[PDB]
């Protein structure tokens, strides 16, 4: 399909790679007795192993000639869950990350002891801003519009 | 020899003659700070590059500047 | 400008250049930068105040 | 003379007269005085 | 292969571009 | 302790022996030395100028005398598939007998030739030992012409004035048209005349020039404009090189792909391609302004490109002069040209040969590739740090500057920090997630699951392989389309012989590629950012900084500003280039590894081994390096040697140099000097070693002496110990 | 915190060892005082150290010490 | 580092390995210290690149920790 | 526990707290979802 891949539904390499990890965890498995912790390790290995796989298999992903699942992402939805999702639930996370840092960084900015605020954190006004985050894309641009956001002329330059 | 430039950014708070290891600067009078006095750059010759002098400096960026130059035994800190 | 004004600091080779700072005092005598200006962020060396001629600081409104 | 005798006139010749004369050459010359 | 006529007057034609790179070299002075 | 550096009266009365250090290392920086008008400098650059192409003559003639004298040229045209090329002999007098007999060929111990020198003279049509000795001859003879203008050009009559060094546009017209384009147009009259017949068994030598027709309807088709009978019955497919069988008569066509035999380009392909280069360079040539009152003026041109509504400033107003003026400006500019032609160089001889039977010469075609790269990384670190002096102690201002609005150039310092503030953050966000996704596979594979690995298919750049033909990833989009516009206007001349070459699983020509090519090439680029963001800090800071706001006052390369200030290790422009250095060399190694892995894989057939193990850096580690070594570090063994031995040594002396580096970089100055007291109170105090004295007193290297004899140590090593990798590698593992 | 963390391997030792194992066949046991949870896939790092145990050999010799103390239970 | 390189292949080549029943003594690396732990080369090829098989071939075995704590240290 | 809770509000603290939170539930989000290569939906 795209690039050349295929469905790893289809892919014989796929199916290889599952039966030859199963078949070395089998082999480990031999060597423990009976009901005993070790061969229930080497069941839940197996079990999960052979759940992943299947997971994969029926996830509209692409194998290569190597039978590993590639990722596509060149931007189309429809492989929309390998790169596309994740990058948007990160962008929020990390996007409230900042947003709430900047906000402590701000509000503590203009109390009387700044510097004592960075390393002794008032947590009442960082539990505060934190829970607040979830906003960040609404007040971002909610203080971009009001000029609140960029500062203009008072950071500082070098000589030349 | 080193090179040692004083501007008049100077407040005249010695703290750069008192820090040099070979009396090379020395306070002079003058009527530019309220100290009265500026320092002084007489002895450039025994000057060692150390930069002790402006080290000391409260000056916003210095009043003392040590520019490295020609290398002399006494410049290179030679005891041989 | 006068103790407690706020003025921006207009000297290039500054710590300070293009930020505000509190004037402490400004100095009535024949002085070359009598206008003492005390800021919040240390410089690099440490110290927090500076003296500044009258052109090198502006006042803020 | 064939020409295989040359890498064993010149090589010796090059790579260690060479040196010498250039040391000898460089060493007076930058201990000079005026 | 090259005979040693061949080689001895390229031997020689460098020597010549020697004696010019010295002229060379101690004309861009000391 | 005097006279020595005549050209500086503050170093000769230095009593150390920091003179002699310094008296090397500041001999070409004519600008800094006594006595120094503008006019002395020009001139003595050109003088300069004309010894090192006389330099660069001797060298290549040189190549060419060892090449006829002892090599195999002769030997090797019968049969360039399997007789190896030979550089030049060995007499070498610490050689045991085992030496001489691995290192032994035919009559000599002698060096195989890494250079491809030999499959390059064959394709430009030599066929005899006499061939090469009379190009040698003619260097030698070039070289002396050199040496005598360098000589004339400093005479009291024949030296230039400012005004002739500074005539821009009568030298942009000249180096265009005359140099380019006529080179050009001789280099397609040798191509024709010489290489076209050889390579079709007729031999056109110095002789029979005048005589032998290189088209048999000679000239009359150009001059009666039937321009298409020179392209008429090309090479078949059958055709051998150098010999009349399968040939044809064609002088300039359009065929693309590889000759079907050698695997590389067609030679009347380049002939083509060289006239239509001269053509074009010899219109270009006569764009500016000389005596004849039509042209262009430069000055002009620069002062009107100023958009209108107002986004550069005032435009390139202040450019001319600032150019003209500093000769810094215009190193840079060079070196910047110079480093894009020669990554340009070993990007293209690899995937489109050029030379007969160089495809197969995997030695040296890898010898090649990484030749050319670590030129061009050095070359772009040049231009940026004569960038940089071009800013320290060139750059006007007031030049750059009209009624308080800046130039183009100038505003360039005013957003210097949102400049390298986005370097910055697009080296960390290359950095982070390059190495995030490296160590997860690296984890993932080494915890026995390796399906959990982030393999991202590089669908960007394998679009740009089907847009041109390749129809291996099912994209159909421009010349992987029978139908598309771009297909339909070159179906008739060069797509069969372009389609025939980029779908091919043999050549080099587009590569296939997978998640390895796209994690490695944000490797890459990762690497070129950070190797940017270093020079480009430095240049920009140069002129000064918020530590140090009078930086330009203290010159381009000084140690520091003392412990004050928080201290101010490493903070001149210079240091700048001296840590970037070390990137350039880390990025050249990752292109250079990449490249090397991709092709020893391609070669070797196992293709599968870097599509699978290329995406975590284990698979690097273990198989290429640690795979790989084998054959090099068994050169020679507790059990014997073989013609490899050399490598292994060169190996091991890479290291040795390498950490040697290690030494001068990491203990610093300070430590060396109260030593080297002890030293000298030791000699001073010892009878029968009082009688010798010194005359410069002995003195630990300077901090900036130490960190580019540190730096030297580290890149020598560094190339010495890659280079001997890559060739024993490559030989020991493909026969 | 060195009598924590002496009491931290003789917990592990007791809790989390195959000691009981290896003292009955010293010579084709390897000792293992660490087992590693089932997270992320690196249950791969409990190794087959012998005496139906599964976790990372330990190379710091706390049992030889051990039975040389005459330890012969967990 | 070269007090431990030396002990650990001094002892893997002239120390340690198995005793045959009839009194045939074999090493780990088979007594390669004596002859080429004289040369930088022999260092380089027969400990340091022989030995380091182990760690590069761990990924998907039980000491595959081994291999990414070896990349780590690199790093 | 005046002064301990100021303690407990120090950078250090305060870090080691989250950055074990953090890894806390991206551990066990790991656990009982484990091998998630795409997003789920
Ligand atoms: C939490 C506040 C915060 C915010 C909003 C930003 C924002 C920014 N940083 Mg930044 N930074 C921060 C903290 C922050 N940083 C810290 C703590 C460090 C020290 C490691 C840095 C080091 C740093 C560098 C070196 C660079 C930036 C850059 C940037 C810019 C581009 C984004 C980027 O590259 O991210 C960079 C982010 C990191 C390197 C990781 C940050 C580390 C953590 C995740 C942040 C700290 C969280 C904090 C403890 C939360 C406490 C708040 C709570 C008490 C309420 C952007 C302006 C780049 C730039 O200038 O581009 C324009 C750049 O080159 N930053
Ligand atoms: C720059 C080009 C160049 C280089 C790198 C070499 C390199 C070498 N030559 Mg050589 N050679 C060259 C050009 C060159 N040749 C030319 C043009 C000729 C024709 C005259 C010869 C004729 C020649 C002979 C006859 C022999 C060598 C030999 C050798 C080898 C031992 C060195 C020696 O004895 O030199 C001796 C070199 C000469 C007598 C000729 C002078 C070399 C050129 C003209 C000077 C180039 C100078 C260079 C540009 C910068 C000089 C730097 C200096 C100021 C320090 C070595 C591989 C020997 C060999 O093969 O051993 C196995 C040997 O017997 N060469
Ligand atoms: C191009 C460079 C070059 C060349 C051509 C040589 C050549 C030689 N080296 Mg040498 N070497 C060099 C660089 C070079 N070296 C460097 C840079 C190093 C340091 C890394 C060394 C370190 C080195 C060592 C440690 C040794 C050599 C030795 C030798 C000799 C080989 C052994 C042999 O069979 O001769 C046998 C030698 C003889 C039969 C006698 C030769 C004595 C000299 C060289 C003859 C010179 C004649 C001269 C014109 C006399 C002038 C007149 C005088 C009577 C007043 C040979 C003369 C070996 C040797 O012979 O030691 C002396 C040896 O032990 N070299
Ligand atoms: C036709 C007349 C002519 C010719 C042939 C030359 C030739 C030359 N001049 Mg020159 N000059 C001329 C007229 C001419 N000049 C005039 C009229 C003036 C006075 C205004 C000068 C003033 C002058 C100065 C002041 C200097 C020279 C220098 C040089 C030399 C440059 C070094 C060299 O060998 O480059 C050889 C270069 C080539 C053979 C071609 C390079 C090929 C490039 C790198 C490939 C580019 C291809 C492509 C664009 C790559 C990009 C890919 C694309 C997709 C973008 C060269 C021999 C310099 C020198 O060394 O002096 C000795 C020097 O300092 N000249
Ligand atoms: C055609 C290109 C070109 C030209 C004309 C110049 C010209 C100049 N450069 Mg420049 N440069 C270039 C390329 C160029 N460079 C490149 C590519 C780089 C990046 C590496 C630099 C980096 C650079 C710096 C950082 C500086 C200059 C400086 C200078 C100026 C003085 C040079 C000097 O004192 O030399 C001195 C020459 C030496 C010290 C000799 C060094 C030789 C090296 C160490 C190699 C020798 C070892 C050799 C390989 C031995 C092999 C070992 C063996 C065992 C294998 C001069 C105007 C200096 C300056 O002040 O400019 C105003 C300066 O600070 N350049
Ligand atoms: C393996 C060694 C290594 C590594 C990892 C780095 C990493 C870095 N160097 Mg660097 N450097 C090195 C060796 C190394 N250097 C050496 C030997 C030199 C010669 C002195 C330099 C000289 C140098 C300069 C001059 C500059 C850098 C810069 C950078 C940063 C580039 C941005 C980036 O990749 O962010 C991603 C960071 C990483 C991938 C590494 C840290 C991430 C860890 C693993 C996080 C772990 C959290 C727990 C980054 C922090 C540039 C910089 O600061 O850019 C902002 C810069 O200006 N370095
Ligand atoms: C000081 C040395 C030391 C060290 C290095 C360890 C290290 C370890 N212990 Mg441990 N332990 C120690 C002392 C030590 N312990 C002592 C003194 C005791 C007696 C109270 C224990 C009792 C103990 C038990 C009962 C268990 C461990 C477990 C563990 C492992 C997982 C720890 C974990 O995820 O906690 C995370 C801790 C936090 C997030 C708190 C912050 C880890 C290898 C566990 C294990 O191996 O599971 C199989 C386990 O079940 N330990
Ligand atoms: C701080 C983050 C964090 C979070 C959100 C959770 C969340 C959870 N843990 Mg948990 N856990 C954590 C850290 C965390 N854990 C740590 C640091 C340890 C010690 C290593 C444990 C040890 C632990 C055990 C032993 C169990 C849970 C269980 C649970 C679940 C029910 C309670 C829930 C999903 C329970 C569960 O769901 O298992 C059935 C359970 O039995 N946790
Ligand atoms: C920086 C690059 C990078 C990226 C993009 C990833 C991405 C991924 N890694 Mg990975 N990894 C990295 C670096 C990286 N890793 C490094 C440096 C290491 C070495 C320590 C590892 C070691 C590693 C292991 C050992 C494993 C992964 C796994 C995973 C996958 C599951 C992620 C997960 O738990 O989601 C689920 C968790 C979240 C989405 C957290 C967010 C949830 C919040 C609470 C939502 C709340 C708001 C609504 C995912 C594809 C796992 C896997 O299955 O691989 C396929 C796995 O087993 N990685
Ligand atoms: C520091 C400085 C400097 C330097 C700088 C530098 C060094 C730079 C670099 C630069 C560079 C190095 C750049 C590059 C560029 C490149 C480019 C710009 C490219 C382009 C390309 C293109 C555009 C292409 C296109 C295309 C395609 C893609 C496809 C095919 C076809 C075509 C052609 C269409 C100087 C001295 C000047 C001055 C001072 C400052
Ligand atoms: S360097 Fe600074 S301190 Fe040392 S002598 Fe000269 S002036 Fe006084």
């Amino acid at each position: 399909d795209i690039g050349g891949l295929n469905p790893c539904k289809d892919s014989e390499v796929f199916q290889k790679r599952l039966a030859k990890t199963v078949k070395k965890l089998e082999n480990r498995l031999k060597k423990y007795e009976e009901g005993t912790p070790p061969q229930i390790a080497i069941q839940q290995q197996i079990t999960q192993t052979k759940q992943r796989f299947t997971r994969y298999a029926d996830s509209n992903l692409l194998c290569g000639n190597d039978g590993l699942p590639h990722l596509i992402t060149d931007g189309r939805w429809s492989h929309g869950s390998e790169f596309l999702l994740p990058s948007i639930l990160f962008l929020y996370i990390s996007g409230w990350i900042g947003w709430v840092g900047r906000k402590y960084i701000r509000t503590v900015g203009q109390t009387s002891n700044p510097t004592e605020k960075e390393i002794i954190i008032d947590v009442p006004l960082a539990i505060s801003i934190m829970t607040s985050g979830f906003l960040w894309p609404f007040a971002a641009w909610q203080e971009f519009l009001s000029g609140d956001l960029i500062a203009s002329d008072e950071t500082i330059t070098t000589s030349p | 020899s080193h090179t040692v430039k004083i501007y008049d950014t100077c407040i005249g708070c010695t703290q750069c003659v008192r820090a040099c290891p070979t009396d090379v600067l020395e306070m002079v009078p003058w009527d530019g700070c309220k100290a009265g006095q500026i320092a002084s750059a007489p002895r450039t010759e025994d000057c060692v590059g150390c930069k002790r002098c402006e080290t000391a400096c409260p000056t916003d960026f210095l009043s003392v500047r040590v520019y490295l130059g020609g290398e002399t035994t006494r410049s290179l800190g030679l005891a041989y | 400008i006068q103790k407690g004004s706020t003025v921006r600091i207009l000297r290039k080779e500054s710590y300070w250049y293009n930020e505000s700072g509190t004037v402490v005092v400004v100095d009535q005598s024949k002085v070359r930068y009598p206008v003492l200006v005390r800021f919040t962020k240390v410089n690099y060396a440490g110290t927090n105040t500076n003296n500044f001629g009258l052109n090198e600081v502006e006042e803020v409104v | 003379m064939s020409l295989d005798l040359l890498p064993s006139f010149f090589v010796p010749l090059v790579g260690l007269v060479l040196p010498l004369f250039s040391i000898i050459g460089l060493f007076l010359y930058i201990e000079k005085e005026n | 292969m090259i005979y040693d006529s061949q080689v001895y007057i390229a031997l020689v034609i460098a020597v010549v571009a020697s004696v010019l790179a010295i002229r060379l070299g101690a004309t861009l002075y000391n | 302790v005097y006279k020595f550096p005549k050209f500086s009266k503050a170093l000769a009365e230095d009593p150390s022996t920091r003179r002699i250090w310094y008296g090397i290392a500041t001999a070409h920086d004519f600008e800094s030395h006594d006595a120094m008008t503008e006019s002395k400098l020009y001139q003595k650059i050109f003088a300069s100028h004309f010894g090192h192409i006389a330099i660069i003559f001797l060298w290549t003639a040189g190549n060419l005398f060892h090449v006829a004298w002892q090599g195999n040229f002769e030997a090797w045209i019968l049969n360039p598939l399997k007789v190896r090329p030979i550089a030049h002999a060995i007499w070498d007098p610490h050689f045991g007998q085992a030496a001489y007999k691995a290192f032994l060929k035919t009559s000599s111990p002698a060096n195989l030739a890494l250079s491809g020198v030999y499959e390059w003279w064959y394709t430009i049509g030599m066929r005899t030992n006499n061939d090469l000795y009379q190009g040698s001859f003619f260097l030698i003879l070039l070289s002396s012409l050199l040496l005598f203008a360098g000589w004339l050009h400093l005479q009291p009559s024949f030296r230039p004035s400012l005004d002739w060094f500074k005539a821009n546009e009568y030298r942009l017209n000249h180096h265009l048209s005359g140099l380019f384009g006529v080179s050009s147009l001789a280099w397609t009259g040798h191509l024709v005349h010489v290489a076209i017949p050889e390579s079709r068994g007729i031999h056109v030598g110095w002789d029979n020039f005048l005589t032998v027709l290189p088209h048999p309807e000679g000239l009359t088709p150009f001059f009666s404009g039937n321009w298409k009978a020179y392209a008429q019955n090309p090479d078949t497919a059958s055709h051998i090189f150098g010999s009349g069988e399968g040939s044809g008569t064609a002088i300039l066509t359009f065929l693309g792909g590889f000759h079907p035999q050698t695997k590389s380009l067609w030679l009347t392909d380049m002939a083509h391609h060289h006239l239509a280069i001269a053509v074009l360079f010899i219109v270009a040539g006569h764009m500016y302004r000389t005596n004849w009152l039509i042209g262009h003026q430069m000055k002009l041109i620069l002062e009107a490109h100023r958009p209108p509504g107002g986004r550069l400033g005032i435009g390139h107003i202040g450019l001319y002069e600032t150019i003209t003026n500093s000769l810094h400006f215009q190193l840079g500019l060079a070196l910047a040209a110079l480093g894009v032609a020669t990554s340009l160089t070993a990007q293209h001889m690899y995937a489109l040969p050029p030379y007969a039977f160089l495809a197969s010469n995997f030695p040296t075609q890898a010898a090649l590739y990484t030749h050319h790269q670590y030129i061009a990384g050095f070359l772009m670190v040049g231009a940026f740090a004569h960038g940089a002096i071009f800013f320290v102690r060139d750059y006007d201002p007031a030049v750059n500057t009209r009624n308080g609005e800046k130039n183009v150039l100038a505003r360039m310092l005013e957003h210097k920090e949102a400049i390298i503030s986005h370097l910055s953050w697009v080296s960390l966000f290359l950095g982070f997630h390059t190495l995030g996704i490296y160590v997860h596979n690296d984890v993932v594979v080494a915890f026995g699951q390796p399906e959990k690995q982030i393999l991202v298919e590089p669908l960007f750049a394998e679009w740009i392989q089907a847009a041109s033909g390749k129809t291996l990833y099912n994209f159909d989009l421009l010349l992987a389309s029978s139908n598309s516009p771009a297909s339909v206007a070159s179906s008739q001349l060069w797509l069969p012989g372009w389609l025939s070459a980029i779908n091919d699983g043999k050549n080099s020509l587009f590569l296939p590629i997978g998640p390895g090519d796209f994690l490695v090439h944000h490797a890459i680029a990762l690497g070129l950012h950070t190797t940017t963001l270093i020079l480009v800090k430095g240049a920009l800071d140069a002129r000064g900084s918020k530590l140090m706001p009078d930086k330009k006052d203290f010159g381009y390369s000084f140690p520091c500003d003392g412990p004050g200030r928080g201290g101010t290790c490493d903070i001149s422009a210079w240091d700048a280039f001296y840590l970037a250095m070390f990137w350039m060399l880390n990025t050249i190694g990752w292109v250079t590894f990449y490249w090397h892995w991709k092709h020893l894989t391609l070669w070797q057939g196992n293709q599968v081994q870097f599509n699978e193990s290329s995406n975590y850096i284990m698979g690097w580690l273990r198989d290429y390096l640690w795979l790989n070594s084998s054959p090099l570090i068994n050169g020679y063994n507790p059990f014997g040697m073989n013609s490899l031995s050399v490598w292994a040594w060169m190996f091991l002396f890479g290291h040795l140099v390498w950490a040697t580096g290690f030494m001068f970089l990491i203990s610093w100055r300070g430590y060396w000097q109260e030593l080297i007291e002890t030293i000298v109170w030791a000699h001073e105090r010892t009878p029968l070693a009082n009688l010798v004295r010194w005359k410069d007193k002995p003195v630990a290297l300077s901090i900036v002496q130490a960190r580019l004899v540190g730096l030297a140590h580290f890149t020598i090593g560094y190339v010495l110990t890659y280079a001997a990798f890559v060739i024993a590698s490559t030989i020991g593992k493909l026969g | 915190v060195i009598f924590l963390w002496l009491s931290g391997m003789h917990f592990h030792g007791a809790y989390f060892s195959n000691y009981s194992a290896w003292l009955t066949n010293p010579t084709s046991t390897k000792p293992s005082a660490q087992i590693v949870w089932p997270i992320v896939g690196q249950e791969v790092l409990n190794a087959d150290v012998g005496g139906n145990f599964q976790g990372i050999q330990i190379t710091s010799g706390f049992f030889q010490l051990w039975r040389a103390e005459g330890i012969t239970s967990e | 580092s070269i007090v431990i390189f030396h002990f650990s292949w001094k002892m893997q080549s002239d120390v340690w390995g198995t005793v045959s029943p009839t009194g045939a003594v074999s090493h780990i690396t088979g007594g390669n210290f004596a002859q080429s732990s004289i040369t930088i080369n022999g260092w380089l090829r027969d400990f340091l690149w022989s030995q380091a098989a182990q760690v590069v071939q761990s990924y998907g075995s039980s000491l595959s920790a081994y291999g990414l704590i070896f990349l780590g240290a690199h790093f | 526990m005046k002064d301990f809770l100021k303690y407990l509000s120090t950078a250090p603290v305060l870090l080691t707290a989250w950055l074990t939170f953090t890894a806390g539930f991206v551990i066990e989000i790991n656990r009982f979802y484990p091998d998630a290569l795409t997003f789920p939906f």
